[PDB]
């Protein structure tokens, strides 16, 4: 009996792993996005007062 | 002699779709051999012109097939190509790094990469050249590296746009753009902000943010 | 022990006695002068029992059994049912990086802390082939060499060959350790079954067509209907091409559609039905239907998608 | 299209016959098995699967039909059941034979042989058997096929088709 | 008269394809579609050569092919296809090469200097990892 315990309970942590990868990876691309993007807005204005 | 006809026209047809495909319209070719027996080799002497699209080009090479019982090895001794004295160094640079590494596959790859580049770089500054007449100065010309920025109010604030195409060592062409900006140290102190030295790296983020030419674009409108 | 030496002897017993010196030959497990001191040209029982005094003699274990069973089967590989596999990663895994030795570690510690007694044999061959021979047990049982289970893996490829003999129990056991094993993520059974293994092989890895094209009579007897004849010949060229066609034995549908045909109209429930098709070398036959007026000159889909679909058994619905 | 006896004049010396079947191999070895011996006619064999035949203008009279049943499968009767219905009543006096292939085989059978005997009977045409897969037998077949076909043409002074209807009549 | 300035044209144009053949990548058009031909070669040592049909007809497809299954061309396929197909030639043209040049340099390590090499150096198919112990005098 405890055989197919083994199997099935392989089976869910073989089957979460890349969704946590996949989890991973956009949080960790999306935060840098974002980062980027106020960077750019905060240069782009400080530019364009300048020159105003 | 109507079949001989349809057959001349169906291989021209198939040649220039060929040619259109690949992107390579080659000239005229030569052949010439030399038997060397000692277990056989044999010199083969090749030399044909060509051009892609925008740039003609003249090789000539020779190589060398040793026919033996199980093995035929083909290197190649010899080669040498021509182009036409352009202004680009870095491509005379490629020409000798091709000649002195002896291949010929690599060197039409990179060819056509680089070509391509080229031609978006002078589409992409053509059309920004109509779109905002009253605000761009290109000094060098379209088919060029420079790009010059300024506003019409005042000369002496303007800046320029350096797009640079480079070939590695190993073969592949990677593009490269920066600014530099021609500004008085009369903005330096009217403003205290200090918002002229991160220019470089925040431009180079910016474009890495939503494309080249939406960058361009703002810092068009920007200097309006 | 006996029990090896009783393997063994079994083992040579089915091998056949004309190729038998190369069977030998490749095992390469007893030393080559001991060879020539037997007789091939006495009685097959005779030469058995000499080698079996011969392998007694010297220190043989069940490694050495295994590995002969493995190059017999290797060489015939024709006794038994084949079943692929078929192996997913996720997009965001990096191209693996391959090693012998951590895979071999890994099936081996996969098994070895699933049940308690097995049995794992491998054999690493040209082509980039690997051989496992498992033999099952559990803890209240010795491992059976009667019942063998042969796998057959491709390294660096998304799919895996086995024979259906005693997995039944234990092959969602199996399809871990080689999902595990070689580093993916998901593993399905393919619907593809046959006796063939090369027909396999070049079906799941559709290389069977190498055509490629580059640059580099009593005239007083008159044939009608000949544009007729002429048409179903190009069709059936142009539908069955003009390669060699891989050997298959079987097929099978199910269907569950309803009949339509003032007979069952009023009927709304579906006719279900089981067809196999049966040859000792398909995919010819049917070649050969349309010229021979049987069917019609356009053959059915189900029929001309064995190759190109990758399916053997097939299941419809309205 | 509906074919007719007499729509084309006779050539010189010359005769044509048409066999209509869905077995294509055992016809053509009909063919060359009639066509292997000589005589003092010009002989023309035509082949079909099935009737009306495809429009043509340069096809030549015709002067016999014989339909081919194999008693091995329902579809060859079936097909000659319906292609029956293209030919007027005027070509069946004494130019219409019918020839069973497969009677040897019987355990191979689909077909009772009495029910042919009806198809036969009914539209008054001799009917034969023969085995077409031994060449002892289609050999003597083709020759009497042959001379009924020498005779239909009318090379025979004195005997025409309507003599030869009466010739071959079945008591019952 | 004409026949031989017409032989002349066929020669002259058959010697274009065979200048063509060289080029690394050649193209031969067929009822279905276009035949590809891909050449590699490294340092100037010519190798093997494989073939690629294509299909005409939108959506573009595949029929077959002969290169390595452990070749991941599906996804390259699944997104160069329908766009730039010539770029997808380029990069197809690039994995061979590199994949043809690697396996060279492990023949010729495998096959020359093997009195310094002690044991069976240790190869995947892709020949993207070696690993190998050596002794020098």
């Amino acid at each position: 009996k405890k055989r197919q315990r083994m199997i099935e309970v392989q089976d869910e942590l073989l089957r979460l792993e890349p969704q946590l990868k996949q989890l991973q990876t956009k949080y960790d691309e999306l935060k840098e996005r974002k980062s980027s993007l106020r960077n750019a807005a905060y240069f782009l204005s400080n530019l364009k007062q300048l020159y105003q | 002699s109507k079949d001989l006809k349809n057959q001349l026209g169906h291989l021209e047809s198939e040649l220039s779709f060929l040619s259109t495909l690949t992107g390579i319209n080659i000239r005229n070719h030569s052949k010439q051999t030399e038997d060397l027996t000692s277990i056989r080799k044999v010199l083969q002497r090749h030399r044909l012109s060509g051009n892609c699209h925008m740039v003609t080009f003249q090789l000539e090479f020779q190589i060398l097939e040793i026919q033996n019982k199980e093995r035929l090895s083909s290197a190649v001794t010899d080669l040498n190509i021509i182009m036409e004295p352009t202004e680009c160094s870095e491509l005379s640079e490629f020409v000798s790094r091709a000649e002195e590494r002896k291949d010929l596959f690599m060197f039409f790859r990179s060819l056509h990469f680089f070509v391509e580049w080229f031609e978006y770089r002078k589409r992409t500054f053509k059309h920004l050249k109509e779109k905002y007449p009253d605000a761009v100065y290109l000094s060098e010309g379209p088919s060029s590296c420079s790009m010059g920025i300024r506003s019409a109010s005042r000369p002496g604030f303007e800046l320029v746009i350096v797009w640079r195409i480079q070939i590695d060592e190993d073969g592949k062409v990677f593009p490269k753009l920066d600014l530099l900006t021609k500004v008085p140290q009369r903005a330096l102190e009217l403003d205290k902000n200090r918002a002229i030295e991160t220019a470089p790296l925040s431009f180079r983020t910016l474009v890495g943010l939503l494309g080249i030419e939406a960058a361009l674009e703002s810092l068009i409108k920007s200097l309006c | 022990d006996e029990t090896v030496a009783e393997f063994i002897k079994r083992t040579i017993l089915k091998i056949p006695m004309n190729e038998l010196t190369t069977i030998l030959k490749a095992w390469d497990f007893l030393s080559e002068n001991q060879l020539q001191t037997v007789n091939f040209r006495q009685r097959k029982e005779s030469v058995v029992q000499h080698l079996i005094h011969l392998c007694e003699e010297k220190r043989a274990s069940i490694s050495d059994a295994a590995l002969l069973d493995i190059i017999y089967m290797q060489f015939h590989q024709h006794q038994k049912v084949w079943e692929v596999f078929q192996m997913s990663k996720g997009p965001g895994e990096d191209v693996d990086l391959f090693d012998m030795k951590q895979f071999k570690n890994s099936f081996k510690k996969i098994l070895q802390r699933a049940l308690k007694n097995v049995t794992v044999s491998f054999r690493e061959t040209e082509e980039n082939a690997v051989w496992i021979r498992i033999a099952w047990g559990t803890q209240y049982t010795k491992p059976n060499q009667y019942k063998p289970t042969y796998v057959v893996y491709y390294s660096q490829t998304p799919y895996a060959f086995t024979s259906s003999s005693m997995l039944r129990r234990n092959t969602p056991l199996l399809g871990q350790a080689l999902t595990i094993a070689s580093k993916h993520h998901q593993i399905v059974k393919m619907d593809l079954r046959s006796r063939y293994l090369d027909s396999l092989k070049a079906i799941v890895f559709k290389q069977y067509n190498q055509t490629f094209e580059t640059h580099n009579m009593d005239s007083r007897i008159i044939h009608e209907n000949i544009v007729e004849k002429e048409r179903v010949q190009r069709i059936t060229q142009e539908t069955f091409g003009d390669y060699p066609q891989p050997q298959l034995e079987f097929a099978q549908y199910k269907l569950e559609t309803k009949f339509k045909s003032s007979i069952l109209a009023e009927r709304e429930e579906p006719l279900r039905c089981l067809i196999k098709f049966s040859s000792p070398h398909l995919l010819e036959a049917l070649k050969s239907l349309a010229p021979a007026g049987i069917a019609d000159a356009p053959l059915s889909p189900l029929l001309t998608c064995i190759p190109n679909k990758r399916m053997n058994y097939f299941k419809i619905r309205d | 299209s509906v074919l007719r006896p007499l729509d084309k004049l006779p050539g010189l010396n010359t005769a044509t016959i048409l066999l209509v079947g869905t077995e294509d191999a055992l016809l053509q070895q009909l063919a060359d098995s009639m066509l292997k011996e000589d005589c003092a006619s010009e002989l023309k064999v035509h082949l079909a699967k099935s009737l009306p035949l495809p429009s043509s203008v340069n096809r030549p009279r015709i002067d016999l039909i014989v339909f081919v049943v194999n008693l091995h499968s329902k579809y060859s009767l079936q097909n000659t059941e319906e292609s029956l219905r293209h030919v007027d009543a005027s070509f069946f006096l004494g130019k219409v034979c019918f020839l069973a292939t497969g009677a040897g085989r019987e355990s191979h059978c689909s077909i009772h042989r009495h029910t042919v005997v009806k198809l036969a009977h009914t539209y008054q045409s001799p009917l034969l058997y023969c085995d077409l897969e031994v060449e002892g037998f289609r050999a003597t077949m083709a020759q009497r096929l042959v001379r009924v076909l020498q005779i239909c043409a009318g090379h025979v002074p004195g005997v025409s088709a309507l003599n030869l209807l009466s010739l071959l009549r079945s008591s019952e | 008269n004409e026949q031989e300035a017409l032989e002349e044209k066929l020669e002259n144009v058959k010697a274009i394809l065979q200048a063509y053949h060289f080029t690394g990548l050649s193209g031969k058009l067929t009822s279905r579609g276009v035949c590809v031909c891909i050449s590699t070669a490294f340092e100037g040592n010519l190798l093997d050569s494989y073939f690629v049909d294509l299909v005409i007809q939108k959506p573009l497809r595949i029929h077959h092919h002969s290169v390595p299954v452990f070749i991941p061309l599906e996804e390259i396929a699944a997104k160069y296809l329908q766009t730039n197909i010539q770029h997808f030639l380029f990069s197809l043209c690039e994995y061979l090469n590199a994949y043809s040049g690697r396996k060279y340099q492990a023949d010729r390590l495998q096959s020359d200097f093997a009195a310094l090499l002690t044991g069976p150096l240790q190869r995947n198919p892709l020949c993207n990892l070696l690993s190998f112990t050596y002794k020098l005098d």
